């Protein structure tokens, strides 16, 4: 098993990273969405896209 | 009559040009200025320590 540590680490310990990429996702991309579901009709038609 | 109305008229005369002058002093071209900001933003990436 110590033949296989430095592969391990390679392996995830540094693929922490792409677990980082759904953190922000949850925290920014659709938590601050709370504005979108109290605007009026006649927001809708801009915010989607933005 | 002929001469009372034109007396009349004659002093009512002084009041039109008073008031022909606020008209003119109303169409005086002036105005300010307007300014304003904005910001947008964009969150880039992050990772753990």
């Amino acid at each position: 098993p110590m033949l296989y540590k430095e592969r391990r680490e390679t392996l995830k310990m540094v693929g922490n990273r792409l677990g980082g990429l759904v953190r922000v996702a949850h925290a920014a991309q659709d938590r601050d969405l709370k504005r979108y579901f109290k605007a009026r009709r006649k927001d809708r038609r801009k915010v989607a896209e933005e | 009559v002929a001469n009372g109305h034109l007396e009349l008229i004659f002093g009512w005369l002084p009041l039109i040009g008073e008031l022909e002058g606020a008209i003119e002093y109303a169409e005086l071209p002036d105005l300010d200025f307007i300014r304003c900001h904005g910001l947008h933003t964009l969150v880039l990436q992050s990772t753990p320590w």
